[PDB]
């Protein structure tokens, strides 16, 4: 697999973001592609999935429409949209891919995202 | 700050045995395996094992996990100096649909 | 009566991946001498009807040409795959035609088939303007307006995508675990035999 995002980019409390990730080297649209972000030396939680084949999404409970992530089988792409920026956003985001949607394997092909800072 | 917990750090000497254990509840952990991961310093984080019995190709094999119910863990022997890293627990969470990471571990490897 | 020859069945019934019911890979196959026993023994068949010839003396047949065409479904439609029977799943992505003379095979496959983050491989369309002649694949991805609006590009109110996507994770029950169905259609003795099972003496 080959995967690729956008650059690291500083913000400022109250924007928006629209970040990207591409992946080359498979079928890109076979794979469904997960975002998670985690704080800088923090822990991880998950934010989201996304299915190229359809396009339908799921969000974390908690963060339900105050994101959004869309997906394109064309442009073979995915991107996040985010709203309402803060101090508790400042993140590295992950785009994962998973290899197998079985409880055997999964979530192992995966990138090293894109660090923000609000 | 999810309910996979996790103790904050770990330490390792060279040629010691080292185990470190991570809990939830049995509402996922207790009906669903447990993939282990590595967030290694600086870039991007490596995975390192998933469903706790069987490795990817090209990863080393010092490592071992099992479960036990609530309780997975990881023993690793023969620890380098190069593998102060943090450490994480990630299962399917089947209440909320979807994946649930733990707290994440410091392995420190003194010298 | 050897016999010589062996068809690849094993290839199609133990295939590790299937194709959805949108573009199923039917594979033609001739010049083979197919045992059934191998099939039939088998133990997780929880379904296994035939329309044209009874289930029995199968293996004293000839076949002109015979067609096996899989792929997976849910369990709830399994009935529907029955010759003129109609719905959804037999309606708008593949249908049998009343003349059938084949027979469908289909079992529960949640040893792989089955995925914990649902079906994002396969998917079944709803929306289609005609339904579909018997035996005709369709791939096309139109986007199928819904009232009398037209609309090209993305989708809307009136404006649809015309495929939707099962989910099989194992807390799915019976009838909504990935079932997989395999059809075998031929025609029974019209023309020089090709394909024959093991003549029994």
């Amino acid at each position: 697999v080959q995967l690729v995002q956008s650059g690291a980019e500083v913000k400022k409390p109250g924007s928006s973001v629209k970040v990207s990730c591409k992946a080359s080297g498979d079928t890109f649209s076979s794979y469904t592609f997960s975002w998670v972000r985690q704080a800088p030396g923090q822990g991880l939680e998950w934010m989201g999935r996304s299915i190229p084949i359809v396009g339908k999404a799921i969000y974390a409970q908690e963060f339900q429409g105050r994101v959004t992530i869309s997906a394109d089988r064309s442009t073979t792409t995915v991107y996040m949209e985010l709203s309402s920026l803060r101090s508790d956003d400042t993140a590295v985001y992950y785009c994962a891919r998973d290899q197998s949607g079985f409880d055997f394997f999964y979530y192992d092909h995966w990138g090293q995202g894109t660090l923000v800072a609000v | 700050q999810s309910v996979l917990t996790q103790p904050p750090s770990a330490s390792g000497t060279p040629g010691q045995r080292v185990t470190i254990s991570c809990s939830g509840s049995g509402s996922n952990i207790g009906s669903n395996t447990i993939n282990w991961y590595q967030q290694l310093p600086g870039t991007a984080p490596k995975v390192l094992i998933y469903r706790n019995n069987e490795r990817p190709s090209g990863v080393p094999d010092r490592f071992s996990g099992s479960k036990s119910g609530t309780s997975a863990s990881l023993t690793i022997s023969g620890l380098q100096s190069e593998d102060e890293a943090y450490y994480h627990c990630a299962a399917w969470d089947d209440s909320l649909n979807g994946p649930v990471f733990g707290g994440g571990t410091k392995l420190t490897v003194l010298g | 009566p050897n016999i010589t020859n062996l068809c690849p069945f094993d290839e199609v019934f133990n295939a590790t991946r299937f194709a959805s019911v949108y573009a199923w890979n039917r594979k033609r196959i001739s010049n083979c001498v197919a045992d059934y026993s191998v099939l039939y023994n088998l133990a997780p068949f929880f379904t296994f009807k035939c329309y044209g010839v009874s289930p029995t003396k199968l293996n004293d047949l000839c076949f002109t040409n015979v067609y096996a065409d899989s792929f997976v479904i849910r369990g709830d439609e399994v009935r529907q795959i029955a010759p003129g029977q109609t719905g959804n799943i037999a309606d708008y992505n593949y249908k049998l035609p009343d003349d059938f003379t084949g027979c469908v095979i289909a079992w529960n496959s949640n040893k792989l088939d089955s995925k914990v983050s649902g079906n994002y491989n396969y998917l079944y369309r709803l929306f289609r303007k005609s339904n579909l002649k018997p035996f005709e694949r369709d791939i096309s991805t139109e986007i199928y307006q819904a009232g009398n609006k037209p609309c090209n590009g993305v989708a809307g109110f009136n404006c649809y995508f015309p495929l939707r996507s099962y989910s099989f994770r194992p807390t799915y029950g019976v009838g909504h675990q990935p079932y997989r169905v395999v059809v075998l259609s031929f025609e029974l003795l019209h023309a020089p035999a090709t394909v024959c099972g093991p003549k029994k003496s």
